[PDB]
RNA sequence: GGAUUUUUGGAGCAGGGAGAUGGAAUAGGAGCUUGCUCCGUCCACUCCACGCAUCGACCUGGUAUUGCAGUACCUCCAGGAACGGUGC
């Protein structure tokens, strides 16, 4: 599953009200970032589950990593990534500088590599089982090298990102 | 003949309007339309068994106004001439 | 202006109308009017205790019409 | 057409209040009776009057509380006022100015 | 004459009082001859009630005043 | 001859909305027919009133005489309603 | 839009944007015609541009 | 970067997920929360996350303030005049703060309208009988650290330290 | 399609006794024979009677000119 | 451009009865202070007719569902009824 701005939490207590659980989820998600939307239903199909869509994908990833298995109203909720994109996010959308990538999948196109590097800010260019990603900023390249060291993308293989030499 | 033309010429005057629910709003009349839309600035409204509240602007409809109160120094004889 | 209400699909159908003061009637509509006046043939009104009283063909004006719910699938 | 209907119908009863400068009473829907001289009228019964006296009756409305006290009547005076024709319920003309 | 009384308060948050005693605080976007107010993301106070885009009729309107700055 | 809230109510036909009457009755459902005189005819409607008597009906018709307010979704508040 | 001689007789908006886009830097006079073909294989592979081969040979 | 009127007038304000008027004041690093009179109590929620506020005080009278987000801050003390400035304060998120002792929760008992309180990720929550002391000192709070207060916890809070 | 004006004209031609209910008043209604009508639904009842359902009494008045703004429902009776 | 869906309004008013029941710190009159007696204004409890029946929101316990969605509202059982409105 690819990371997105919407994080879905399930296995929660369905005995509480919908508005109180939505306010509790908003107060829990406000510590990690700005919550743009909160989708919570109480029907027979969507019982005991909700989701929070944030502005930045990094805040949603930090909320999914930190609150993984956290006790919520007596029941430990399980957080995961969304399968599809949110409607509000789709409506609103429409060390060294060079980093060496190893053990990359050959079936991935340049758009998937751009979407993977889009967690960091704007880079100069991308080069394509080995790849070279060069960023315009040194701190952004360092954060991209520290974040992609063992990332969860195409789980049949393991991607490794290291700093380039001179 | 038409009271709307007489009510529209009463701008920049401190008057009062009592509604059907007992709320009295006293303020300076700044805008009057053909549908008696009273737009006042720096008004004070007192509802039924409530405390008076001062607002910077207010917009009351013509159908909700029950009675009006004009000062005694208003030239009603000169304003009646169309 | 003066457009008539869309009552062509509810013609000759058993519907329940609500009137002001908490009145409830049920009957088949027999026509339409631009002033929202409905003619209900063989209408039955609900009393306060719950008994239904047949009043026959009645005419309900649009000034007191609250809500009309069609009891038949149109 | 309009002037003849205003001078020959019920509005002539208003037109006798502004021409001869007589005092008439207006009972409103808020249980208030205002007696005064009609100065300006219209087709929608918009009555702009001067030197009006409005009388009514009010209850204490749970003022102090414990099950024995009566309401009372009251009255007030206004120099010049204007009332719309929607709240005017009853209009009575009587020779009270003499 | 100018009819700029309703156009000056366009795209602003206003609180309209109803006849039954309710208060709807919302962003006034458009109007008409029948004073039909469209309040996007409006709150109902009398307690707080989540309503959102509420299209209230002009027959149940009594008074309206400015609430705050536009978002 | 057609108002902008009337055009917004006519453009919102077919969405899950609600209409609260002057007596407190909230007819909720898909707006099938919306005329210029605020006549709301809905199919598979649901009655949730201020009395609280929640029920489900096949078809409902509420006129604009006793209609107090209308709660619509925010999908049409962006465009072309931006003036 | 830059003040170009081709846009002299033009007097519109959409047309001005279309002229600034179509009459922009077309395929002619590209980015120096990059063709690096680094020595990472010495017998195959030449699609590396001026920046790909540089990053491949630096590290 | 102190909180002034020009920073509050240029800050974004919109509707939150609970259909409340919230102003996003995050990313400002305000050392002290002040100059809040420019909002004129037109916001139902206050988003002051990721700041450097040391004391939750200095706020004017705001009857419309019902939610206060003070997450990711260094709040170690609470003002005693919180009830006189926010009578309708019901939501208080004080997660990841600098509260170490339970005695800072003693000015928080004056908020009678407070029902939702968050004191997670704090050294004061790691002390012995912190939840029982928070239930005994603040009986009006119904949800403490995303947990509903039961009758057994209220009986245990009323039994000890009576 | 049966028009309400045509039904009112048929009821005036048949001269049958009809009962008219008032708007926002369920305690008292009127009953009589409609002789004529107008565009404003103004009924002219001959030997009309006001029936109070709470007190179970009937007070006759005679020729009554009932306005159409107050009559909410009208039904036909056999009496 | 005051005659049924918007602007010349169908709005106004009052909360059942009883009991040697209880209180007006500073605010009733009369028998011309204080103490007592009488009479046209509330709240708390008790009795008859918990004013009645309805549904929604809500609290305790038990119990079922582990499900990827853009929402009037959402499992069921039992007790209690602080709230809302509908008809008498």
């Amino acid at each position: 599953i690819r990371p997105n701005h919407t994080i879905y939490i399930n296995n929660m207590n369905d005995k509480i009200k919908k508005e109180e659980l939505k306010r509790s989820l908003y107060a829990l998600f406000s510590q990690f970032g700005h919550v743009v939307d909160i989708v919570a239903l109480k029907t027979m199909k969507m019982r005991g589950q909700a989701f929070v869509i944030f502005k930045e994908l990094g805040s949603s990833t930090n909320a999914l990593r930190q609150l993984q298995g956290f006790p919520f109203y007596g029941k430990p909720m399980r957080i995961q990534y969304a399968k599809t994109d949110s409607d509000i996010i789709s409506k609103m959308r429409g060390p060294n500088y060079i980093l060496f990538l190893n053990n990359l999948p050959e079936e991935t196109n340049e758009m998937m590599l751009s979407m993977l590097f889009n967690q960091f800010p704007g880079f100069k260019e991308v080069r394509l089982d080995i790849a070279f990603v060069e960023f315009e900023n040194d701190g952004q390249a360092g954060a991209a090298r520290d974040a992609l060291q063992g990332f969860k993308i195409t789980p049949s293989h393991a991607m490794k990102i290291t700093y380039a030499k001179k | 003949m038409k009271l709307v033309r007489f009510l529209m010429k009463l701008s920049h005057e401190t008057v009062t309007i009592e509604l059907k629910n007992g709320t009295q709003v006293h303020g300076t009349i700044t805008g009057v339309d053909v549908s008696m839309n009273t737009h006042l600035k720096a008004v004070k409204m007192t509802l039924k068994n409530r405390e008076p509240v001062q607002l910077e602007t207010l917009s009351i409809r013509g159908n909700n106004i029950r009675y009006f109160i004009l000062p005694d120094s208003l030239p009603l004889d000169t304003l009646l001439v169309d | 202006k003066a457009h008539p209400p869309e009552l062509k699909k509810f013609m000759d159908k058993k519907l329940s109308l609500k009137l002001n003061g908490g009145r409830h009637v049920q009957g088949i509509l027999r026509g339409f009017d631009p002033f929202m006046n409905l003619v209900i043939d063989e209408c039955v009104e609900m009393a306060t205790s719950g008994q239904q009283n047949n009043i026959g063909m009645v005419v309900i004006r649009g000034n007191s019409i609250i809500m009309l719910e069609a009891l038949e699938r149109v | 057409r309009e002037e003849e209907e205003f001078n020959t119908g019920p509005l002539s009863v208003l037109t006798q209040s502004v021409k001869n400068n007589t005092q008439v009473l207006i009972n409103c829907r808020n249980n208030k009776k205002l007696l005064g001289r009609v100065k300006a009228f219209d087709r929608h019964c918009n009555m702009v009057l001067e030197n009006v006296k409005e009388m009514w009756t009010e209850v204490p409305k749970s003022g102090k509380g414990k099950k024995k006290s009566k309401p009372v009547n009251k009255d007030r005076y206004i120099s010049k006022m204007f009332l719309r024709g929607d709240s005017v319920i009853v209009v009575l003309r009587n020779p009270l100015i003499a | 004459g100018k009819s700029s009384k309703m156009l000056q308060h366009i795209d602003y948050r206003m609180r309209c009082i109803l006849q039954d005693g309710r208060i709807f605080i919302g962003t006034f976007k458009a109007f008409d001859k029948h004073m039909n107010l469209i309040l996007c993301d409006c709150d109902e106070f009398r307690e707080k009630r989540v309503l959102g885009l509420v299209l209230l009729r002009g027959e149940n309107l009594v008074s309206m005043t400015v609430e705050g700055p536009p978002p | 001859s057609i108002g902008v809230p009337i055009k917004v109510l006519h453009e919102a036909e077919g969405h899950i909305v609600t209409c609260e009457t002057n007596t407190g009755e909230v007819y909720r459902g898909k707006l099938i027919e919306a005329e210029d005189n605020m006549n709301c005819q809905m199919s598979n409607i649901t009655v949730t009133y201020r009395d609280g008597r929640v029920a489900q009906l096949e078809q409902v018709y509420i006129r604009g005489s006793k209609i107090r307010f209308l709660i619509l979704p925010d999908m049409l508040k962006n465009a072309p309603m931006l003036k | 839009i830059p003040n170009t001689a081709h846009f002299a007789n033009v007097t519109q908006i959409e047309d001005a944007v279309s002229l600034w886009a179509k009459l922009k830097l077309q395929k002619a006079s590209e980015r120096w015609q990059p063709d690096t073909e680094e020595e990472y294989e010495d017998s195959s592979g030449n699609v590396v541009n001026k920046k790909t081969y540089e990053d491949l040979k630096r590290q | 970067v102190k909180l002034t009127a020009e920073l509050i007038e240029q800050a974004a304000q919109y509707t939150n997920a609970v259909r409340d008027r919230e102003l996003d004041l995050r990313g400002y690093k305000i050392p002290v929360i002040e100059n809040l009179g420019a909002t004129l109590d037109q916001f139902d929620a206050i988003d002051f996350s990721d700041n450097e506020i040391r004391k939750l005080d200095g706020f004017p009278l705001l009857r419309r303030l019902k939610t206060l987000l003070v997450n990711n801050n260094r709040i170690c003390r609470i003002g005693e005049g919180l009830d006189q400035a926010l009578p309708c304060l019901t939501e208080l998120i004080l997660t990841n703060n600098s509260l170490v002792e339970l005695g800072d929760l003693d000015p928080l008992a004056s908020l009678k309208s407070l029902t939702y309180l968050s004191i997670l990720r704090n050294p004061v929550t790691n002390k012995k009988h912190y939840r029982l002391y928070v239930i005994y000192k603040v009986p009006q709070v119904r949800v403490l650290d995303f947990q509903k207060v039961k009758l057994k916890e209220r009986q245990e809070a009323e039994k000890m330290f009576k | 399609m049966v028009q309400p004006i045509n039904l009112i004209f048929r009821y005036l031609q048949n001269r049958s006794r009809i009962q008219v209910w008032l708007y926002e008043q369920v305690n008292m209604r009127i009953e009589g024979c409609i002789i004529g009508f107008d565009e404003y639904m103004n009924l002219v009842l001959d030997d009309a009677e006001e029936i109070h359902s709470k007190t179970k009494s009937r007070k006759q008045l005679g020729r009554i000119m009932l306005k159409g703004d107050n009559i909410t429902l009208l039904q036909s009776v056999s009496n």
